[PDB]
This record gives C-alpha cells, structure tokens and sequence, in this order.
C-alpha cells in the first residue's frame, strides 16, 4: 500500500544448490535460493500479486502519469497504411489503420487501377479482411498472411490468447471477412485447418495449388518445448491429415527449417538452421508435373554449417544468392547448377565498409539493393550484367525496405527514421527516364511537427580503444549544456542492428521535458557485419556491456546530458543489457533503469523453452571453459550489498514463452534481498493477461503501459511538467 | 527471417523495442 526503503514483500529463501564445473577452479557450488520462482504455484501467485500491488501504489503517487497518457494517446492518433500490392485480379491491396485500432485492416481497391490515395482510404477501397472480428471478444490475432500467386486464395495464420502455436486458414479472395459478412452469414472460409504452425512463413507453389509451412508434433495438455520440427505441404481444399511431410530429421531434433520456391516453377529450396547463428544449409529439388510429394530428390548444394545463404532468384540453372561466405559484409554470388560440380562466382562483390542488407529482382532482369553504411540505408538499382546504374532517394536518412513482385514493371520502397513517419516511394519502369521515381504516400502525424527535431550521429571510444557511433535526437530548443536528461536504448546481440525508426511517443516525451534520446551502435549487433557481432558474443560478450556503459559516460563527460540523468531501457536481450549494466557500471552512472522481459540467469537460460538455441550467443554453462566467462557476467549471480542502485522498474508479461519471466523474478528478489535499504525504489510490474504466440496487447493498454514507463523515468530523474 | 522469429526480441521487420509497436508501414511488403 505504500513504498519506502526496506518495505519489500517477504520472499522465502530455499536451500537449493547447483554444482557446476569450472576449468580454472574445479567444482563450484552455486546457491539458488529463489529457484522456486521458476514454478507456477499458489505461493508464486501471492508473491507476484504483492510485488505488482507495491509497484502500482508507487505509480499512483505520481499525478504526471495520467497527463502523459493523454499526450501519448494523441501522438498516436493518426492514420497509418502499408505499401499496396497488385495481384493477378488487377486490384490493389493494402493495410489501413484509422489511428488507434489494435489490428490494422486489409483493404481492396474498388476499381482495378492504382488508387489516388489523397482521396482517402474508404473512398478508394473497401474492407477485404478485418482481423479484429476473428473472435467476437477480440482474443484472436492475425500473425501473418500470404495471397496465392494467381490471386485467388488468401492464407492466414491465427493465434488465440493462451496458445503456444498458430493455425493456418484459407479463404477465397472473393469472400471478404468483415463485421457485415459475420452478421449476415457463414464465415466464408474453406474448411481447411492447418494446426501446430510455428517459427515459419507461408510459401506457395507457383501453380497456386498449395503451400509449404513448418509445424511441430501434436501435443496433449499433460511440457513446454518445441522439438522435432517438420517442413510440410498443404494442398488447398483438403484437411491436414493429407498433408505431405517434405522434410524432417530425427537424428537432429533441435534443427528447424525454411523454404522458398522459384518464380519460374522449376525449383524448391530447403533451408536448415541448427541454432540462432546466421549459418544454414541449402538443398535444391527440381519440380515437375507430379508437384510436391514425399520422397523428393534433394541435391545437397550446401551441406556444412559455415555461412548465411539466402536465395534472390534464378535464370535457368544460374541461381543468385546473398551470402556472407568469406565476406562478413555480405555479397551476391551465382551458383551454376548445369555443372555436376557447381561453379561458384561473385556477381556483386563484397563492399569492405558497407553491409549488403537486402536484394530483390525487379521487372524480370533488374536488381534493387539496400546497403547499410554507418547504420544508414542507401538504395541502388543494378542491371542484369551487375552494373550499378543509379542511387535512389539520395537525400533520405534512415531505414529502408523493398516491396515488389519479380514479374511486374514497378516496385515500392518504404522509408522511415527518427523524424520520417513513413513515406512510400514508387519506381515505375514504363514511364520516361527522369519521371520513374515518385512519392505515392506520406504519413501525416498529429500534434507533432517532425521538423522541430534534430537527429545527428557522433562517435565515442570504448574501453579497448574501439570507435563506436551513436545516434542522438533532441527537440531543437534543447541545448547540449550539461543540463538535459537522456534516455539511452540498446539491444546488443544476435547481429540485430539498432536501426533508426519513428516513434511519436519518444518525440512527445523529448518535447515535453527537453530530454534527449541516444542509440549507441554497440558490438554484438550487426551494424558493421559479422565481425561487429563476433566482437560482442560468447567469450567477448563483456564488450557489449563495456560499449553501453562507455556511451552513457560520454553523454555526461561531453555535456550532452546532466550528471546522474541518463536512464536506460531495453527489451529481452536488451533487458539483459540493462540488468547487467546496472550491476557492472560505477555507482551513479545511471539515474533510472527499465528492463522489459529480460534474460538474467545466464547459468540456466538453456534449461527453459527455446533457450538452448541461444548457446550460439552466450556460450554453454555446462562446458567448463565457457562457465568461466559466463559466471562473472550473469546479472542474477553478481548483485552486491555495497553499491547504490538507480530507481528500477522491471516489467514482464506472465505468459511470455520466449523469455520465461523466471529471469526477472529472480533478479528483483536478489536486488531486494541485497540492498533492502536502497534510497531509490526497486520494483516489478507484472501483467497477468496470457498473450498468445506472436500477439500484441490492445492499443489502449499499450498507451497506459507507456505512460507508466516514461512517467517513472521522469520522476526518478526529477523532471516536472511545466 | 525464419531463424529471427525465435530470438529473445520484443516482437518481424526487426522490432527491437516496445516503441516499435507500429508495424503497419512494412506489413504489406511480402503478402504475395
């Protein structure tokens, strides 16, 4: 009912001890007094209720949270839309959100012509597929979808609250799903029901008769682990009992699979992955009149784990592939399958100082390429002969992506950044030269003016001398004079790049309080290719934390931010980053900390759900040499009694299947035990709605959770509303 | 892509924070 120092809920300490092997020390007994917080019991429910009530009572003292909620709701209340796609029926299809809807709605053009979108989405299109009505009570979400190549069918993956897998349904594209259609008649879908779908997409064959998908074994209620994956094929207009097993491997039950089909109908491709590193196998089958069947003959083109290989397209037996083989910034190769021993050659060579992030074939023979140089995307068009023809959108600063179908005479680019809400560009091959590139739509926001904000990139030095760039965003009236507060974000792993992105919530906060936003490109990410990742993983993981701490220290030292006013935030691996940073950094480096759904027990992560796959990133705690570098880094095992911690709000969702909430529960119990008299509050907020696989929360709930996180940060850094 | 769907990460199209909530812009990029 009321927070003060030393007023935390009583938390039983058990006598559980685990024994590990260390290469340098031999046997190490490790106490785990909060092992019981791994479980789901009455005692755990009482403990979570008491923590969550303590956190809510503290937030209730802060009258600025309700004001932030109103500011944030308004900042998100503007229409949003995707790039459109032309199907073989001659009509264009795009997603549209009115502003605050929980799931966006798939629209279809009224006429078979590219709409003039300035007239408004409802005047040029009608509803084709509204995912909000999948269940009457809103408890069902569409996680992904794919139209067939001929445009006649629409496949869609659905999750429900409480569920660990998705289910694929199929419907005719002339049978829409709307409020009106559900009130007036039957659903209008086929009886097809493809269950146990996970960690996959939907890959149609070019004859439009069916699709490939990954599934797991059927499981009765009476544990939580996904093994023995199967790549399968489902024929449209049949039931799942008739689905074909395309590939599985009982000798390697942890491996998983992906697939692709070539545009000309000639090839089926199989990808295999052994863990979360960027290494895959690649096998190739030739299709014929018999289609997809059991006993497919596989040519094992890549059959050892060594590099990342992803198919772009083919012309006859020449196959174009994006790879990092001997090329950590990536490149394009060709593999010629007409030879018995395939001949491998560079098509677009590796750029030493820019990462090849994406390549698509457009208008049958051209290639569109996105390079990421200094964490900023650049777009180029190439000929069939591999000649760089031109740069597109040369003044754009941010992140970019391509949307097209190989056979068509246009493509789109979707562009966004720290002050670019969402621009959709079109390139039309049939128009005159000099009139091919144009802007289809621009996203207009609410209350905010993106021109009021300056985004720059600066460089700092890490502990070992390494030079690291960092994005900084401010409202233009804020000075770098040692007085502003800073919010610093990070992820730090798995070769994921911390790219620019647009958030109306972040910019609203910066303008409200005169704070700055900082995004350092720390090692472990993929900003500078595979060597950047290698610089912060397994035995070099410590560098990720050193880089993040040095960024915060640089902000204060060079007067971007005031001493003691740097707050840090991150999610999942980003939560690990925040929790490890508060433990390792000197006292007073940070003024607030918010880890969301984070990893924290680095000795037991591999014992739960899909954690085994992350041995690629963190190492294996049961190998003696690797224990020696993991143990000194595990946040749960390195909390001390003698360092003041900053104000901390841990957040978790109770149904999280990817990162079990165990991790956060153990960290917060350990904090409260070790520094019970800490002058700043150490709290955990626990959401008890059990989210289904791949589902988000409702919009209204996301607005409220954002007001709580940002209001907590504001108060901890001593910021007031004017 | 396939392998990224099981990272310890917040949400496809690289949503590495909670403020990535709005995915409408890229959601049409690969639907056929």
């Amino acid at each position: 009912v009321t927070w003060a120092p030393g007023n935390y809920p009583s938390t039983r300490r058990s006598d559980h001890v685990d024994t590990y092997q260390s290469a340098s020390k031999g046997e190490v007994p490790v106490p785990d007094p909060y092992q019981w917080l791994e479980e789901s019991t009455d005692e755990v429910d009482k403990w979570t209720t008491a923590q969550a009530d303590l956190a809510q009572s503290y937030l209730d003292q802060n009258a600025d949270i309700q004001k932030l909620a109103e500011k944030f709701r308004a900042s998100r209340n503007y229409a949003k839309f995707s790039a459109p796609t032309l199907l073989d029926d001659g009509h264009w299809y795009w997603f549209y959100n009115r502003g605050l809807q929980s799931q966006s709605v798939l629209y279809r053009s009224k006429e078979p012509a590219l709409p003039d979108f300035s007239k408004g989405d409802d005047n040029v299109g009608d509803v084709f597929f509204d995912p909000n009505v999948l269940a009457a009570d809103g408890s069902a979400g569409m996680v992904l979808c794919k139209f067939s190549p001929d445009g006649k069918f629409f496949a869609y993956a659905v999750s429900h609250l409480g569920g660990d897998y998705s289910t694929i349904y199929v419907r005719s594209t002339s049978s829409p799903l709307s409020q009106a259609s559900v009130a007036q008649g039957v659903d209008g879908r086929l009886s097809d029901e493809v269950k146990w779908f996970k960690f996959s997409t939907i890959i149609w064959t070019k004859d439009s008769k069916g699709f490939l998908y990954q599934r797991y074994p059927a499981r009765e209620r009476h544990t939580r682990s996904d093994r023995n994956a199967m790549m399968c094929y489902h024929k449209v207009g049949t039931t799942q009992e008739e689905d074909i097993i395309v590939y599985q491997d009982n000798e390697h039950p942890e491996w998983i699979y992906g697939a692709d089909t070539s545009e000309d109908g000639k090839y089926l491709y199989l990808y295999q992955f052994k863990d979360t590193s960027k290494k895959n196998l690649l096998w190739v089958a030739e299709l014929d009149e018999d289609g997809v069947k059991s006993g497919i003959h596989w040519r094992k083109v890549v059959n050892e784990y060594a590099a990342d290989y992803n198919i772009i397209t083919n012309h006859g037996s020449l196959v174009y592939i994006k790879t990092n083989l001997n090329a950590p910034q990536y490149k394009v190769i060709t593999i010629d399958l007409s030879k018995d021993e395939p001949e491998i050659r560079d098509f677009i060579p590796e750029e030493k100082d820019a990462k090849l992030a994406q390549v698509n074939c457009a208008n049958e023979e051209y290639f569109v390429a996105i390079y990421k140089r200094n964490v900023k995307d650049e777009i180029y068009l190439y000929s069939k002969a591999g000649v760089q023809l031109t740069r597109l959108a040369p003044d754009f600063v941010g992140a970019a992506s391509i949307a097209n179908r190989q056979k068509q005479t246009h493509f789109f680019l979707t562009l966004s950044g720290f002050n670019t809400p969402g621009t959709i560009a079109r390139y039309d091959f049939t128009a005159p030269e000099t009139q091919r590139f144009s802007i289809l739509r621009t996203t207009k926001v609410n209350e905010l003016d993106p021109d009021d904000f300056e985004s720059t990139q600066v460089w700092y030095e890490s502990k070992d001398g390494t030079k690291i760039p960092m994005f900084i965003v401010r409202h233009k009236s804020t000075k770098f004079d040692g007085t502003a507060a800073a919010i610093q974000y990070g992820y730090g792993g798995f070769a994921t790049s911390a790219d620019p992105f647009f958030s109306p919530i972040i910019l609203t906060f910066l303008q409200t309080y005169g704070a700055i936003f900082a995004v350092p490109s720390i090692r472990g990410g993929g900003e500078f290719g595979e060597e950047w990742h290698k610089g912060g993983r397994r035995e070099t993981k410590v560098n990720t934390f050193d880089d993040f701490i040095a960024a915060a220290q640089f902000l204060v030292k060079n007067k971007y931010a005031a001493p003691g006013k740097v707050a840090i935030n991150g999610a999942a691996n980003g939560g690990l980053l925040v929790m490890g940073s508060i433990v390792r950094a000197p006292e007073g480096t940070f003024g607030a900390a918010v880890p969301e759904g984070g990893v924290a027990d680095l000795l037991k992560f591999h014992k739960f759900t899909g954690g085994q796959a992350w041995i690629s990133e963190y190492g294996n705690p049961s190998i003696p040499e690797e224990f020696d570098y993991i143990y000194p880094l595990s946040p749960v095992h390195n909390v001390r009694t003698d360092k003041v911690m900053p104000a901390t709000l841990i957040t978790v969702n109770i149904g999280d299947g990817r990162v079990v909430p165990m991790h956060s529960f153990k960290f917060i119990a350990t904090l409260q035990h070790n520094v019970p008299q800490n002058p700043h509050p150490l709290l955990i907020k626990i959401d008890k709605s059990w989210l289904g696989h791949g589902m988000g929360k409702p919009t209204d709930k996301n607005v409220k959770d954002a007001a709580d996180k940002w209001g907590f940060i504001a108060r901890a850094l001593g910021l007031e509303l004017k | 892509d396939t392998n990224a769907t099981r990272l310890p990460i917040w949400g496809g199209c690289n949503p590495w924070t909670a403020e990535h909530v709005d995915q409408t812009l890229a959601s049409g990029n690969d639907i056929c």
